[PDB]
């Protein structure tokens, strides 16, 4: 890749290709093909795990068929099952809600270690500082 | 900006790396994009992390406020817009080779690679390098030589 | 010379010994 030219990420699920409701035809209708995200898909799927989110880009130009390509899960998200609350609020942020675990932060981070800037693995916790302090819920450290 | 106590450090810092470096590499971003550095970055991390630099600074003003110091060869790169590139540890090594590379990838020019200094002198890509460690290439001199 | 009394140091040695040492044995000879 160096060279963008078409990318909308509308995180998917695994554990079956095959939405209508959320996505299903809105994710291929414009050169791209609804029948082969169960084919290929479903190929780089299993071999990690399945049913949580999945942002994703693809390769169609206008040549009929493709290649699918794979991401990363959102980082203030593994802060829910990776963390506990599933909001972020409840008292609007004029009230300091949440709560941490000042363990994780680092190898649940760590876990988003193939796209991120900073060198130093302990400078990709530094982020998640600003990104776990996106309500004002302090950590136990 | 900021005033002299700052122009001063950009010195002072950057300097100390010419002072204790290794080799010197060239280059004009003109069209340096992002994804420019940061590749670059994973290089300078390759070749360590941040053992590297490239701060922008041709201000002659600058990195050659540096230069009447060692590598006074850069009174002549220095001109126009310039990338300078320091090394610390490693080889005089790859970090040469990669420019090449890199701004072969269209990855905007290189200054035509002005050059610089480990000798001092200009410009011609190099690998006469990173075989650095290829002692091996007298070790099989070794028994190739005792045999044959 | 002798051959085995130069591969018992000429397999084990240190480091910067051989950094600044073979960028100059290719001068003798080659």
């Amino acid at each position: 890749a160096k060279k963008v030219q078409a990318y909308v990420k509308l995180q998917v699920a695994a554990g079956m290709a095959n939405p209508s409701p959320p996505v299903g035809p809105a994710l291929g209708q414009q050169g791209v093909n609804i029948m082969e995200f169960c084919k290929a898909f479903n190929a780089k799927t299993d071999s990690i795990e399945k049913g949580l989110p999945i942002p994703v880009v693809i390769t169609v130009y206008a040549d009929r068929s493709f290649t699918f390509v794979t991401k990363t899960p959102p980082a203030a998200v593994l802060l829910k099952k990776a963390a506990g609350i599933k909001s972020g609020s409840g008292k609007p942020n004029k009230d300091k809600v949440g709560k941490i675990s000042r363990a994780q932060l680092q190898e649940i981070a760590q876990t988003k270690a193939a796209d991120m800037t900073g060198a130093d693995i302990e400078a990709m916790t530094r982020s998640i500082e600003g990104t776990a302090r996106s309500m004002g819920l302090v950590v136990e450290d | 900006m900021a005033l002299n106590l700052q122009d001063k450090q950009a010195i002072v810092a950057e300097v100390s790396e010419v002072a204790k470096g290794a080799l010197s590499a060239v280059v004009a971003d003109s069209r340096g994009v992002t994804v420019d550095k940061m590749t670059e970055l994973r290089k300078a991390g390759r070749e360590a992390g941040v053992y590297m630099r490239v701060v922008r600074n041709t201000l002659l003003r600058r990195a050659v406020e540096g230069t009447p110091f060692e590598c006074l060869k850069d009174a002549f790169v220095g001109p126009t817009l310039i990338a300078y590139s320091m090394e610390h540890p490693g080889a005089a090594a790859r970090l040469f080779k990669e420019f090449a590379k890199a701004n072969a990838k269209f990855e905007v020019k290189a200054a035509a690679f002005e050059g610089e200094l480990i000798p001092a002198s200009q410009i011609d890509r190099l690998a006469t390098l990173p075989t650095y460690e290829e002692a091996i290439a007298r070790l099989m001199a070794t028994m190739k030589e005792a045999s044959a | 010379s002798i051959t085995k009394d130069q591969i018992i140091e000429a397999v084990a040695a240190m480091s910067v010994m051989d950094v600044v040492e073979l960028i100059s044995a290719m001068e003798e000879k080659f």
